[PDB]
């Protein structure tokens, strides 16, 4: 007789699915909820690029170690990256005072200007400010120093006390570092400053700290048996901050106008910058998906799927496919 | 294998109805052929469109950054961030999994229910005036032009407009 | 539906049928009306009733503040506090709404289910001493005065007693 | 339950068959007794299998220790440790009990499907020979020796072979 | 001859409750409940049948060093979480920095006893200096120079500051909360008009405690016409114990210290919403909330036994079937 | 007429579960995903015993406190155990810097060996190394001192300038500990180190602080009005550290070659310690389980199931039971 007979679709799929039930089952159709594929490119951020330092970490790119000069920075960046073997930050040896805040802090800038802070030329009729070289800190073979600090010595046979005041008229926050100088010796303090007993004070409306250099021979490091401790503060709108020193005082020149925005992250990485945009970055590259997980790395930047150590999220949509 | 239909009673797919999930295939004098039945298959498209969007879609993460430095003296809070991380890493790998191999079930299973549907709403129609001769397969005890094959994949065939001639042939 | 009884060969919903879920509408002789079953309805109320509570008391939480003050050069772990709300905020939201989707097309399916049931409960009592004329109902092949309808309804209908007036009718 | 059969049309459980979860009761001339279906059986134990191993294995943790210690001025981190910590308990516990709740009634509904399935495959095949006596059971309107019985349950009824003594003692029994 | 008839069915009614299902969005139901609690009393309300500690215009640190501004609030023996509003800013009047400021706060969030006592009474604890000259424009009270309640700014008395000592035994049978502070002039002429002495240190100890002070002499940007600095420390003295204070100058030196008892985990809320004689198991910043509810969407930042917070503005569990009216 | 029934197994169980619709089914086979017992033993973790310290603290083990010197420390533990009621610590008061990281950085510790960093008999020919011994530090009602610093102090009426370096060769990380001791008075001062006015310097490639004692009485505790502060820093392979001082140097006389692995914890528990292996410890006992959570305990060390608060977490895996 004359037949209708009900079936179901089957196809040359090969795709499987795992069930609750039964692991890999073959299934005419399915999608993919894992993401594992990304760029293997560092990429803008909200449309942003990256700051990349090169061979410089952020304490050498932040305090002007010579070899970060030819570096450019941008007014703005969404994220910084580092690489494995940035190794220039802080040539003389000592340490950087709070430095995975300042990190944190520096990450991501909406607005970043650098402008001399205490200028050169006229800041410092007392000291000198041009002997302040050193052979921890060379350029092109030449003793140099950080392009952003200053390091004061005396003038002839006399450090006075200095005072100095910078009153933030930037509108936003200022970004201030700088130096305390331990030296080896009392006569090393005594070339350098005179004055065998010395002090330096730092102060804003929110800071304030009493910085005593402490002499003594320490194992060398780049050639110093002497210390240098690096600071730095964000000075709010409106504020003062004074500097006071009987010798030892590292001094700012360049400092930092600046707007933080939000919440990015540093990204310590080989992999090459290019001009794409994304809105997840990982270390190893970007990821372009709209998919709710991802095994490609656990650190990321942007809005991101989530992190999973799953291998395979086949997803069912199809039938069970029996040709 | 829940509603007893997908590899069950119906034990394999056609490779010849290409335009649907689910489907008829009829032999008539006029002719034979495959036809995916569209509209239960528009349905089941437009629920696992919804299905796929759902556990898409639900999940709407901000911007933050995961990264977090600390220095030499700080061990104790680089592993509570770790823990964190690693917390996380479980929680989502696990439900992760879980839901894909639960929800993978629940999608067999529903393709396995709109197929039994599919061949009951058959079955209800025709009553004895065809015979279920297994494999979702109806024998008509009457000649079913394409008119009368329309009308049964339409759910309106016309029981008592056949009934005469297939009792005579059925005896 | 994954049963195919509502919205299926059940096509509507009764609004005269008040006093629960699932029943029935009979009309005989001495008059016609609508009664829930109750049984199947009260067993549907305890278990959805079950699943509510078990989805709401299952979360039993310790006494916590939540709240975190960090200080200007404690911006790392203020961070992290923020990376443990909002990791906990995406894991709860994602759940809870795939819970609440999940668990809606379950409790719909476990409605359809009873329905379904309670029909194959009595078409399995009438067998052929009534006819199954589509959408849930059934045509008797004999007289069934209310006493014949409440036996279907408590499940003790007596086939043999109305075999023979239904064979007459029948054929 | 979801599928009709256990606890339902079929109203309970034989403590008789002790070879496997689903299968059949026979009694004819030559006796009766219980047999296990071994392949809807097997079928179940080896989905069950794998749900049970899913639900244990896809917990694949790392090694990790979940102490910390803080001094009596780290009291803020201490608490924060202590939310990571009761948060992670909240999700677990809540997310562990609801998976066994909604995975225990699935459990149950696939059983009731398996059962469900069995028994309209039976019926299937013996159609009009037979007569559906409820309680899962088949009366036959003929004669079923152990052959008869066993092809039943192997799938290769042949219901022409008795239509005809069935047709006659079904026809007689309804006068 | 149209026989009896038998029909099976299901409810329907005129609900209009929808919900979403895995595979269909907006089904309308006809009965359904909300796992959702988005509903809170707009007010702050106890906790564990005991009224919050709310600062009024003080922070904790004006409220605990007793800021001029403060003394007019009333401060229970217990409470189970304080209220600070966005605008309290009555607190260190006297500029300098509060050290492990936020450790004090999570520590007093909650306790079960407090208890002020005067450590030190002012009429003898000091015939050695001046204990009333200790006041300063930038604490005013009623226009008057003034200082903090808590504390006592010591001076020179004519013209010598002698060594001092002076030292204070537990002996309250819990925890001891101790406040100082130390002054920092401006100047060495500042350092010798109020304590003669040029070169001072004071030293703090109990069994636990123990930090020399040397005041750091430098003009500071001023503040509150301030150019020195007030450093504020704490310490809690375990019972039995003791704390002694040395000092040759610069000392702000005790005059009230509390007795107490810490209450496990509580909190800090900062905002607007007022007090009010509610009792609660959850509070957020903008209300109570009040539900056996898993879920909620008032606010992610809670004290309490509380919803889980999340982003959902519904959840709405089925309880009834697809609601399908004639 | 002859009978076919189907039908569904039935057993002796009376094992139950709860179902999202239903609680206690009595089902015929089921599952516990809930481990819930332990086996009250400190167990090897990666096959490696726990450092148990007795009645010590870490504290009180590093420094060399008297009341430790008995006790047996193997040259790796993949964890460590304090007891509830250790605290055989620091005997001389004062604080120990950055406590809670040390304990972290020891907690576990692949490779371990003390050595003599500055030998008593050679390294201070200008200093007594002798008489810097304490009430405070009993051993055996003897007054005595950790043993891994010596407390030197004045040979004679001097105190000379004292300068020591040492070269990590060890190929190693090196732990160095020493001590910074403040007086209760001048007199004290004076007594044990005649200069009155003195610092202490430490400093390596990655290291360097100066001390200043700060002299004045402090409450009694263990009979002292002085303190000691205790401090440390690991040394890289090739370093070098140099001690300087002019008093008040605690010097360090042994010190520790390590090799640092991952990262363990310190369980603090009454539990006896017990030779066998587990993957999973906790401070009230191991737990051997595949099981995916477990109400043991929320602190763990090792690969865990995840703690929860569940009482019961019975999966089913048969049918619901229904016997005649
Ligand atoms: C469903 O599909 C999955 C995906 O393939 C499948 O899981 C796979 O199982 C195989 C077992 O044959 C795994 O293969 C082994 O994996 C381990 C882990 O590294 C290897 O060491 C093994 O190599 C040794 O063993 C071989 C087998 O004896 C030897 O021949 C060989 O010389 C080595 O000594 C082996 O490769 C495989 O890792 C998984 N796949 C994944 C992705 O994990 C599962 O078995 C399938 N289930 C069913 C029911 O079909
Ligand atoms: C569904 O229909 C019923 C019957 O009309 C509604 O209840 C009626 O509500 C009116 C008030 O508008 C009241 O005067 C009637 O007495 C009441 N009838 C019965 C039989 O209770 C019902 O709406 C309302 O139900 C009452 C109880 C009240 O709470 C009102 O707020 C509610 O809206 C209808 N349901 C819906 C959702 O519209
Ligand atoms: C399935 O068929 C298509 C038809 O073009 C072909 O391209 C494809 O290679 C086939 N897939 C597999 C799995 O062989
Ligand atoms: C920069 O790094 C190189 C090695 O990476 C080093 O030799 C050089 O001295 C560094 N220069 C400065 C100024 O730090
Ligand atoms: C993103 O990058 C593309 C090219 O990579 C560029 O054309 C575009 O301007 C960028 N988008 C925004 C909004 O910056
Ligand atoms: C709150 O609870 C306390 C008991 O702890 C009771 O005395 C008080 O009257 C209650 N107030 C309200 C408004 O419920
Ligand atoms: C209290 O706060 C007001 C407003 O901020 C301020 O003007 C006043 O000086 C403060 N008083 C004290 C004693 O801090
Ligand atoms: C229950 O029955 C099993 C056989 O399936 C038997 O081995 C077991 O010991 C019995 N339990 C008890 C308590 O007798
Ligand atoms: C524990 O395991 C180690 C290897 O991991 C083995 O050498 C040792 O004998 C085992 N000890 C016990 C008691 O099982
Ligand atoms: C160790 O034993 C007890 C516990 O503190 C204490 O009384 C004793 O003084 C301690 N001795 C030393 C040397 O720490």
């Amino acid at each position: 007789g004359d037949t209708l007979c009900i079936g179901y679709h089957a196809n040359n799929s090969t795709d499987t699915v795992d069930t609750v039930l039964e692991k890999n089952v073959t299934v005419t159709h399915s999608v993919n909820l894992l993401e594992d594929k990304h760029n293997g490119k560092l990429c803008k951020l909200r449309g942003v690029a990256p700051l990349h330092l090169g061979k410089c970490n952020i304490a050498g790119w932040i305090l002007g170690n010579p070899e970060c000069e030819s570096l450019s920075t941008a007014s703005s960046w969404s994220y910084i990256v580092e690489t494995p073997s940035s190794d220039n930050g802080t040539c003389y040896p000592g340490d950087f005072i709070d430095y995975e805040e300042l990190r944190e802090q520096l990450s991501s800038v909406s607005s970043f200007e650098r402008f001399e802070i205490f200028p050169k030329t006229s800041s410092w009729p007392n000291h000198d400010s041009n002997k302040g070289v050193t052979a921890a800190c060379p350029h092109a073979g030449a003793k140099s120093f950080y392009k952003n600090l200053i390091w004061l010595v005396k003038k002839g046979n006399s450090y006075p006390k200095l005072s100095k005041s910078y009153i933030n008229d930037k509108g936003k926050e200022v970004l201030v570092l700088w130096g305390i100088h331990h030296p080896s010796t009392s006569a090393d303090q005594q070339s350098l400053y005179q004055n065998a007993d010395t002090y330096v004070f730092v102060g804003s409306s929110r800071y304030s700290k009493k910085f005593k250099p402490e002499i003594a021979i320490r194992p060398k490091v780049r050639d110093q048996e002497g210390r240098m401790n690096y600071y730095w503060t964000l000075v709010e709108p409106g504020d003062k901050i004074t500097f006071e020193a009987t010798g030892n005082l590292v001094v700012p020149r360049y400092a930092f106008a600046m707007e933080r925005n939000a919440g990015s992250g540093i990204i310590i990485s080989d992999t090459p910058v290019h001009d794409c945009n994304t809105t997840c970055q990982t270390p190893k590259g970007a990821i372009n998906t709209s998919l709710p997980f991802q095994n490609i790395h656990p650190i990321t930047i942007g809005k991101c799927p989530k992190y999973v150590k799953s291998t395979k999220l086949r997803l069912a949509t199809g039938l069970r496919n029996i040709p | 294998g829940l509603f007893g239909a997908i590899a069950g009673f119906i034990e394999g797919g056609w490779t010849g109805m290409v335009d649907g999930w689910y489907g008829y295939h009829h032999q008539n004098e006029q002719g034979s052929g495959y036809a995916a039945d569209l509209k239960s298959t528009q349905n089941a498209i437009d629920g696992i469109t919804n299905k796929v969007n759902s556990v898409i879609e639900k999940m709407n993460t901000q911007f933050t950054a995961v990264g977090k430095e600390f220095n030499h003296l700080e061990k104790r809070i680089e592993n509570l961030n770790k823990k964190v991380d690693d917390g996380f890493l479980d929680i989502w790998t696990y439900n992760a999994e879980l839901l894909v191999l639960l929800e993978n079930e629940r999608t067999l299973d529903y393709h396995d229910s709109n197929v039994k549907n599919l061949y009951e709403k058959v079955r209800s129609q025709l009553k004895n005036n065809a015979k279920e001769i297994g494999n979702g397969c109806f024998e008509f005890y009457h000649k079913c032009d394409n008119t009368c094959m329309e009308s049964v994949k339409n759910g309106t065939y016309d029981y008592p407009k056949y009934s005469e001639e297939a009792k005579l042939n059925r005896e």
